């Protein structure tokens, strides 16, 4: 990870949070249909390790990490006086407190000495499972496939898109239209234009996470118990 | 009305630590992710199973007296009045969640 | 490749695969129109008889 | 058990729908190769279950495979629930 050295000095782990993922519950509630009855309970689960895992953002550890990085930025601003600059970094900057990295952005240059055999399997799986879907041959980034729906829309997602800078929004739309045109013929880009895994940047996950936190803010500081 | 007497501003925050990262980050390091093993994480998730987790050691602590490594690190940071330790809000739950 | 400037096919490609061969004696595509309408006739014929 | 069979039938038909959750926030993510492979498995299990259900009238040993196929059918995930991952208070 490009963020790792910072995480190194805050006493955190240099390894992606994609590892350490674990099952803590038996039943998955609230039960959601249209799963089949037994599957609706969630006793037996099928995962490909590429789920969003958004609800795990409601943790004290993640907040501590975010505030540690923010405190580093504020300390630098106090020393130098470039506060403005340091609070307007692009969320793809490793110093931004909400920096997020896909597991494959560092799977090729990972330490791999501290990984459990299960975690080594996870690394190999991340690379190969990315290769299988062939969104890298469509000239597309993974976050381009995070799109909202007409009904049951993902609210955060919509906001996450409106926070993008104008040029990045336009580039996202243009990539999506090119992928649409390619998909008409089920065509791929020339083999030299394949997306390298380290180029598959997660440019929308920081905005997504910031929106999630801002939406939970008012819940934890209620005006009153029976308040909208 | 005319003469402006001088008073110190941040006198309270003098001699308090101003280093960041601090010493605690070196002595509560967690280079291997969460400090709890997978099975343990599964036990502490349920209030019932949690009771079964601490009763396996009759001479061990209880739910109200067990502290995790992350909690120890946060308490250590809080105690040392570091200037740059911005405290984090614990996850607050409404009725149904509880 | 992350800042596109083109769709799927380049002009050259489309000029070699999709565009019909030119007929200098027929600059108004009477041949194409005649063929397409004649080829539509059997569809209408089958539907009518059916 | 007849009552249990009726209950399972009603629950099956009701769980094919998407009427719950009603007011909890839910949204649908993408689909992947694993889900498509499991969909093929669902098709296989349904067909085998039909054939075996009709065969068991003369051959008692096929009850094992009929029950196995029905169990495999009843535990098929159509909607991958983001509630599979969360923390505890
Ligand atoms: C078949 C299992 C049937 C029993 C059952 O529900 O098991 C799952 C239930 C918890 O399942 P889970 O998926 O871990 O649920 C976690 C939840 O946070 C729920 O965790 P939980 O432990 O809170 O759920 C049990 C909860 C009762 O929980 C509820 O009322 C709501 C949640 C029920 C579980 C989900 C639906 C189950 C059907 O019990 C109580 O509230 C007891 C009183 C506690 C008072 C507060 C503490 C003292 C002050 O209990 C157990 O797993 C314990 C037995 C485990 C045995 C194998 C080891
Ligand atoms: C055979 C099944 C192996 C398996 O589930 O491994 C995943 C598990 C962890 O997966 P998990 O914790 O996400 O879920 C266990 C599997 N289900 C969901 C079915 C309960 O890996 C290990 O247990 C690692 C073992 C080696 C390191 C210790
Ligand atoms: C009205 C609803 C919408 C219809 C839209 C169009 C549907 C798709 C196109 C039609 C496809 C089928 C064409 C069949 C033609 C061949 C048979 C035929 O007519 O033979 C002529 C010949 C003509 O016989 P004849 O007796 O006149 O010939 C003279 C013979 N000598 C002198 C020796 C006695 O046979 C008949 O007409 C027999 C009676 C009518 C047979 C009808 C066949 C089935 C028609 C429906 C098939 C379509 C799918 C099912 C639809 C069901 C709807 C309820």
């Amino acid at each position: 990870m490009n963020d790792a050295p910072i995480l190194a000095k805050l006493g955190l782990s240099k390894v992606n949070t994609y590892y350490f993922q674990r099952r803590k519950h038996i039943f998955a509630l609230p039960i959601t249909i249209p799963n089949f009855p037994l599957a609706a309970l969630g006793i037996f689960r099928s995962t490909d390790m590429f789920e969003e895992r958004t609800l795990e953002r409601y943790s004290r550890d993640e907040r501590e990490k975010t505030l540690g990085k923010a405190a580093l930025l504020l300390k630098e601003a106090k020393e130098k006086g470039n506060y403005s600059e340091l609070v307007r970094l692009d969320p793809t900057d490793p110093r931004h407190p909400y920096y997020f990295e896909h597991p494959w952005q560092s799977a090729l240059k990972m330490d791999t000495v501290s990984l459990t055999p299960y975690q080594q399997y996870l690394r190999w799986h991340c690379l190969t499972y990315r290769a299988m879907h062939e969104w890298d041959r469509q000239g597309l980034l993974y976050d381009d496939l995070m799109q909202p729906k007409a009904l049951a829309t993902d609210p955060f997602l919509e906001e996450a898109i409106l926070r993008l800078p104008y040029n990045q929004r336009v580039e996202r739309e243009r990539r999506l239209s090119r992928a649409y045109d390619l998909a008409l013929r089920r065509e791929y880009l020339p083999d030299e234009d394949c997306i390298h895994p380290e180029d598959d940047v997660a440019y929308l996950h920081p905005y997504y996470h910031m929106v999630v936190d801002e939406h939970r803010e008012q819940h934890e500081n209620p005006v009153d118990v029976y308040s909208r | 009305k005319r003469e402006w007497h001088v008073v110190p501003a941040t006198k309270k925050f003098a001699d308090v630590p101003t280093e960041w990262p601090a010493k605690e980050h070196e002595r509560f390091a967690l280079p291997y992710g969460p400090s709890e093993g997978r099975i343990v994480s599964f036990m502490r998730a349920s209030r019932i199973r949690n009771r079964l987790l601490f009763t396996l050691n009759p001479t061990g602590y209880t739910e109200d007296t067990y502290v995790t490594k992350e909690a120890l690190r946060r308490q250590a940071l809080a105690e040392s009045k570091n200037l740059w330790y911005l405290p984090e809000r614990p996850v607050v739950a409404d009725q149904l969640e509880t | 490749q992350l800042r596109p400037s083109r769709g799927a096919y380049s002009d050259e490609f489309v000029r070699e695969n999709y565009i019909k061969a030119a007929d200098p004696e027929d600059p108004y595509n009477y041949r194409s129109r005649a063929f397409t309408y004649a080829a539509k006739i059997p569809m209408w014929a089958g539907l009518l008889a059916g | 058990h007849k009552v249990l069979g009726i209950i399972i039938m009603v629950l099956f038909l009701l769980s094919l729908t998407n009427l719950y959750p009603i007011y909890f926030i839910r949204f649908y993510n993408n689909i992947n190769i694993l889900q498509r492979s499991l969909l093929l498995l669902l098709l296989l299990d349904l067909v085998i279950a039909s054939k075996l259900c009709l065969l068991i009238n003369h051959y008692e040993s096929f009850y094992l495979l009929l029950i196995l196929s029905i169990l495999c059918v009843l535990s098929h995930h159509i909607y991958n629930t983001s509630f599979n991952f969360s923390n505890s208070i």
